[PDB]
């Protein structure tokens, strides 16, 4: 996560507004590639079979 | 503007130009570094 | 509480949140202080053009990219710092300007990976990392040359 | 403030400890205990006492 906010910013204001999404995303239980890969293909529907 | 002072030379090594790496830590600062982090071991492929 | 263990702050620059209790440089007066207010060595990293002024010497050629790898060892060039703060690179007829690279907070450690045998190798820590320099062409003095 | 683990840079978050109130990161054991006062503050913007027109 240090490097995501890194590469957002690092001014005040920016890790403020970044910050609901941080903890949002502390909230799941997303912390790997593979988690979040899985997490993206549930939520990807067959293009019709 | 003439070079007045600071006519440094540039030399050329080859001794070390296949095994010469450069690590970066992305996620720590450099004030913090690890040199009393005592290592285990290192992977590697040519 | 550990001193060197404490939690970093957002900004690399002012990880010092809690206490016991930067100006940019410039590539003219880093050397000047380098070399007159300090004589301690210093491991820089400075990035090259793709091709050099030069040609592969005796490298079966072309026209192709000429880098370090080509080049062989001793004098290649020379580092003039005019007035001003000019800070050129005389590699030979041409000459080069260095200026600052981007200004890196993270750790950055040079090391050297030697694999003397097939099976085991030694990794050297040469050292570490802090400013970075960018050498490019004058393409302003290349144009009214000719 | 945001913090972060110095081992594996996840966020850290403020939870109680068995002796005292403590950062910590969900992924690793890392911790680290409060030892003095620790604030942030923001300095909100004050209404503006606004003035009559006309
Ligand atoms: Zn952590």
């Amino acid at each position: 996560d240090q490097e995501i906010v890194q590469m957002i910013g690092t001014e005040e204001h920016v890790m403020a507004a970044f910050g609901p999404s941080l903890e949002e995303c502390q909230k799941a239980q997303i912390f790997t590639q593979m988690q979040a890969l899985k997490y993206i293909g549930n939520k990807v529907r067959r293009q019709r079979m | 503007d003439d070079p007045v002072v600071q006519e440094i030379d540039v030399y050329l090594a080859k001794s070390l130009a296949e095994k010469l790496y450069l690590f970066q830590y992305p996620v720590r600062p450099a004030s913090m570094t690890y040199d009393d982090i005592p290592h285990l071991s290192a992977k590697i492929k040519p | 509480i550990i001193n060197i263990k404490k939690e970093k702050r957002e900004t690399d620059e002012e990880t010092k949140q809690i206490l016991r209790m930067l100006p940019k440089d410039v590539s003219v007066a880093e050397l000047l202080r380098e070399l007159s207010l300090t004589k301690e060595e210093e491991l820089l990293f400075l990035q090259l053009p793709d091709t050099l002024p030069g040609q592969p010497p005796t490298q079966d050629i072309a026209e192709n990219a000429c880098t370090l790898a080509d080049l062989t060892e001793g004098q290649v060039g020379k580092l003039l710092i005019r007035k001003s703060g000019r800070v050129q690179l005389l590699l030979g007829k041409v000459t080069l300007d260095v200026t600052m690279g981007t200004a890196c907070s993270f750790l950055q450690e040079l090391v050297s990976v030697g694999l003397g045998d097939s099976r085991t190798g030694e990794m050297t820590v040469l050292g570490h990392v802090k400013h970075k320099l960018v050498c490019s062409p004058d393409f302003e003095s290349l144009l009214d040359h000719k | 403030m945001l913090l972060f683990c110095p081992g594996c840079g996840n966020g850290l978050i403020v939870e109680e400890g068995q002796r005292c109130h403590r950062f910590a990161c969900n992924t690793c054991p890392y911790v680290h205990n409060i030892t003095r006062k620790v604030t942030n503050r923001k300095y909100p913007k004050l209404k503006e006492v606004d003035d009559v027109l006309g």
